[PDB]
């Protein structure tokens, strides 16, 4: 329904900037909070960024406040994480979730993309 | 024994009929009025799952009807079409004079089945059901109503400030529900957007949310499938987005009233019934928000009056009562000048020159 | 022109508004009440054979209804289910507001076939049929009634001792008969004890005696058994008045005021007894008889289906007559005392 | 705010409610009456081709009724049985309390088919339909009625000179019609001479003329059994209130009213032995005065506007308490409270 | 439908008196104005007399006023023109018309007899 897809990741130097994109089709009305999560190998999943569908409020982690920006185009059904000032600790697989509100009788919720690797080289 | 209130320079006090005060100046029958204030302004929960819990079924008590003249705008109104499981009806057909409540913002239309262990549907709290200037104690089938109370009142005669002027059209949307096991504690509701698509209904859902959940589903809810009826369940981790004194949990400071137009106000050639406005063009709107001490005084007085009104209705044998105010005018006039009232005595308060 | 009586110091006298009576103090509308007194207390026969002769069928006269606010316990009440020989019904269905007469000791149920010449059934003597605080001139189908008349009174300064307190338990028995040729002089009544067994009626039988015949007896079988106002016009007047009336508004206090948590249609009334005085109530019985002549003519003129506003018109007439206009300090028209 | 008139020395004065005049003497509610006056005494045309065009169909307005106590003899009365082309009825059935007009001379019975747009039939002029002391605003199916207006009145001191005594036979004939295209401007009428013979109807014909054609045809037509309906056509060739606003006011008033109580004493008070529903009226004539009764005819025309507005406001199906409300207001105006022993407001005067 | 049959015509001396009759059957009652018309050879048809069915009013021409009289018997369904003081100018064919009022769907109206010759000899 809200089939997600990450894009834009790859190898990139420390201190640079990168833009990650997450897109969805199918429904895209029912979505309520697109976000950004990350997993380093051997580590638990921790929050990175979050934005409400109506751009009601944006939330960022303390380790990422002031360097990351989360935005959206509305009439593209897309969402961007434009970020700056990389450090090697950000080398991990970045994921976007699309937690929606209503959902059909399967009642699954919290849709999840396959993730895209971001590698920071210093 | 029905209490009535007297307004003095925008201050309300319940009439000291026991103390038998003659400071009130009653001159004509235009100065007596009754007002149908509704319960929603008292702070009660109005959503369908919790509002239904205040209505029950009883057999063995006849219904009664009372006339009221002016009223108040209602934000939420109800419309029931409950039917027995085997196809039998539960709610009586509305008589000829009954009409739907005017000035409703949202009309919650409920359909479905449920056990019906009584002949009539009564209010558990003791209030009334209001149908267009006719308060009743029972629910009729298919007619829009709003639950509330009625108060009797004596106005000033200065300039017809109340219910004739503004101290300083409309759109009603229908919301359709489906209910099973109506009248019991195991009832279940579903909000209907079309035939084969419903959403499970909770208590926290406000009508603005339901209209939004409507719009999102039509946009991308995959209604164009032939699988059959499906039930949508909202995610459970997102929010829904004597001088009377008032003792209600909340009182609404403002009053948005409608009333029947003045007889002398109309001048155009519309008095002919043939060339006249329909049943929805009679009313005249206003807004009385200058004072809140008086308005919350009104709400408490009608909250008290229903105790005596319900007992008066039980004794009488008339189907519809229109002669409460006339009896008060006759009673007031028989007590003051009833017989042999002395000039010097304070009972017959006339003055020497 | 309805005659009304005034009660003062436990003495009854008719009110002559033409003489502009000033003794009566009408302080409020609670002093105006109408009471329905049964026709049986006057001494009439009450058994079914002799009580049927007083009802006759007529067509071309619309029916009328008036209300009463207090009544009296009835020893005998009647319930009719008569139908035509071809199976068509003779009596009209009771309207929504009509309910059976409360406080009946015995209820006589008569069912059968007989000629029905007219549309409605009327009383040959001009009296009323009483239906639970609604007096009517016609008989409805299946509703219990008792023959009586209606009187109008002015109570003494609302002393609340009259019709509210008794200055000084309900069990109803059903008695079933079967009739043939109802409405004419050739009529036969058979008392039914158990479906296939009947007993022929006699004009001297009493309601009690019929009950012991149920125990006495033990292909339908028929058995034969061989055992100011003066009331001087009436052959008999009852020196006791066991009354009922609607509840006091101030009586109910608890949570039972809600119609949902409330008493049924039969749990409303309040009972009492007023046997201490004799001249007052036997004066009431004659006043109720005398006022029916003008009440029937009043109902004929009006076009109202059910009349509820006779006492209000009386209060307006009294108040438009005494303070009518431009009266004098020494003028006797308005009974005003300068000092 | 419906006006009411006061009669004094055979002079009618429309009383001003705010004037609170002290000349009128009220002593009981027997002085308050309501009178129903027919429209045909105002000079309007009464033939059925023109009396029909004043009647229309509307939907979305509930009907209301009022009661009146005295009436006036009607020369022309109507009775409608209109049906849709499909076969469905157009007019509502009469309620239980409604009966036909008591006193009529000619009853114009019309039966046919035509379009029926709305739900109820209303008067295009604003008047009422009178049914035996019950003035309505809608035509009912199969009940005789006469169109008119209602006036409210105060009798002087009730000397029984008005509506009780006549200062100085009933026979009604039925005339049967047949209409097609009822309710429209393209309509046709036929005077039904008998079961197979009809005569084309025009506006010039009077009820006396039609009854002549009924005889000259029956006694001569010989009605040859050609079978089928034959339509005949008459050879086109030969063959302080002012009243002057009304084209014509009748100088006579021939009235009927309900029994004056008292009277019948023998055994006739019993409903079982009493008169039928049509034998309870009394008759009278008031031709001596002309200024009074023409003034009455204008008063009812003046008060019909405020009566219609009041009926729209109320919610009662049947109204009976207009006069009692007037009396209560009268007492509350003058003895309302705190009046001066010497003042225009309070009428009580010394000595 | 009202067959008009005249009678009484013939030769007669000037200054004498004559009676012309006109009878009808069939309908009769619907008749509204029986009358009299005259035609000399080479002349146009002119009025002579007229009577209404109810003897409401009689009308005579100026050339004949004071000399002619039109009457009827009612219960004979007949009509008479009793005339006096003949002159040669009256020599013509006399017709009786029976203009009636209602008439059936043929709608003919104004019935006519075949005419009788009155010859005045001087
Ligand atoms: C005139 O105004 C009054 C005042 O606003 C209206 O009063 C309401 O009457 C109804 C019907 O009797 C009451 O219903 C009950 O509510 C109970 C729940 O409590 C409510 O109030 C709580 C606050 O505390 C209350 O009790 C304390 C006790 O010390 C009081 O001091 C305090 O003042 C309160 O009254 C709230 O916390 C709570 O959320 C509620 O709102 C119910 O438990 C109770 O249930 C019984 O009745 C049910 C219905 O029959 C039945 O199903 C149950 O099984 C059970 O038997 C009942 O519903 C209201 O409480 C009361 N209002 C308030 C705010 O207390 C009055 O109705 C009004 N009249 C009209 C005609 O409008
Ligand atoms: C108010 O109080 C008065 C006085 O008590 C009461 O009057 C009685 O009721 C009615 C009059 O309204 C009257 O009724 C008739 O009674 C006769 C009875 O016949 C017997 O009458 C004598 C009674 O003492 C008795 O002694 C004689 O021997 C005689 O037999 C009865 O015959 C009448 O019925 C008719 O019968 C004839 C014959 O078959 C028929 O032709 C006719 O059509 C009737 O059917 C009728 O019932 C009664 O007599 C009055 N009693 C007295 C003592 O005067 C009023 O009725 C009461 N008012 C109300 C409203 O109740
Ligand atoms: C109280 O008394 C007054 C005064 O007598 C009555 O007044 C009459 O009211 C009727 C109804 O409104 C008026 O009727 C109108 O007739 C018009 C035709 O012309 C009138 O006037 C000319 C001369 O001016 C004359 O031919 C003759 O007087 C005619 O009567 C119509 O055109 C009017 O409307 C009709 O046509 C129009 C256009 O098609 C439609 O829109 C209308 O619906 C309707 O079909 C109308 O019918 C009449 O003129 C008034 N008379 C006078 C003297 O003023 C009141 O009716 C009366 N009130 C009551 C009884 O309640």
């Amino acid at each position: 329904q809200v089939q997600l897809q990450e894009s834009g990741g790859g190898q990139v130097q420390a201190g640079g900037s990168l833009r990650l994109s997450c897109a969805a089709s199918g429904s895209t009305s029912v979505i309520y909070a697109m976000g950004w999560y990350r997993q380093a190998p051997g580590k638990q999943r921790e929050l990175v960024a979050a934005i409400t569908r109506g751009v009601g409020s944006t939330n960022y982690a303390d380790s990422v406040k002031g360097r990351f920006t989360i935005s959206r185009d509305n009439a593209k059904n897309t969402m961007y994480l434009q970020m700056n000032s990389l450090k090697p600790e950000d080398t991990a697989v970045y994921y976007c979730n699309a937690r929606l509100l209503v959902a059909p009788p399967p009642y699954e919720y919290d849709y999840w993309g396959q993730g895209t690797q971001v590698t920071v080289s210093s | 024994s029905i209490p009535l209130g007297v307004i003095h320079n925008s201050t309300l006090q319940v009439s000291d009929v026991d103390k038998l005060v003659c400071r009130d100046k009653l001159s004509s029958t235009n100065q007596l009025r009754s007002v149908g204030l509704n319960l929603e302004g008292n702070g009660v929960a109005t959503d369908v799952p919790s509002a239904t819990k205040r209505w029950g079924f009883r057999s063995g008590v006849p219904p009664k009807v009372v006339n009221y003249e002016a009223g108040e705008w209602a934000e939420n109104c109800y419309n029931l079409e409950i039917k027995k499981p085997d196809g039998s009806e539960c709610l009586p057909a509305a008589p000829d004079g009954i009409r739907g409540f005017p000035r409703c913002r949202y009309v919650h239309k409920v359909s479905g089945t449920g056990p019906c262990a009584g002949d009539f549907a009564f209010h558990k709290e003791g209030a009334f059901f209001l149908y267009d200037r006719l308060a009743s104690t029972v629910i009729y089938r298919g007619t829009t109503f709003a639950e509330g109370v009625v108060a009797f009142l004596i106005l000033p005669q200065a300039k017809k400030d109340f219910f004739s002027s503004h101290p300083l059209g409309y759109y009603s949307t229908t919301i359709r529900y489906q209910a099973t096991g109506f009248g019991t504690n195991e009832t279940e509701y579903l909000f209907e957007v079309d035939n084969l698509t419903y959403v499970q209904l909770e208590s926290r859902f406000t009508p603005q949310f339901l209209l939004q959940l409507n719009e999102t589903i039509y946009t991308s809810g995959k209604r164009s499938n032939t699988t059959g009826k499906l039930i949508w369940k909202v995610n459970p981790e997102i929010d829904t987005t004597e001088a009377i004194v008032n003792a209600q949990p909340k009182c609404n400071p403002n009053l948005h009233y409608w009333t029947t137009q003045d007889e002398g106000a109309a001048i155009g050639l519309a008095w002919i019934p043939y060339f006249g406005p329909a049943a929805e063009g009679i009313y005249i709107e206003g807004l009385m928000h200058n004072q809140d001490g008086l308005i919350c005084g009104l709400r408490q007085l009608a909250n008290e009056t229903t105790q005596a009104l319900q007992l008066f209705l039980r004794a009488t044998t008339e189907l519809r009562t229109f002669s409460i105010l006339n009896r008060k005018a006759i009673d007031f006039l028989l007590q003051r000048w009833g017989g042999t009232c002395h000039i010097l005595g304070p009972d017959c308060c006339i003055e020497p020159h």
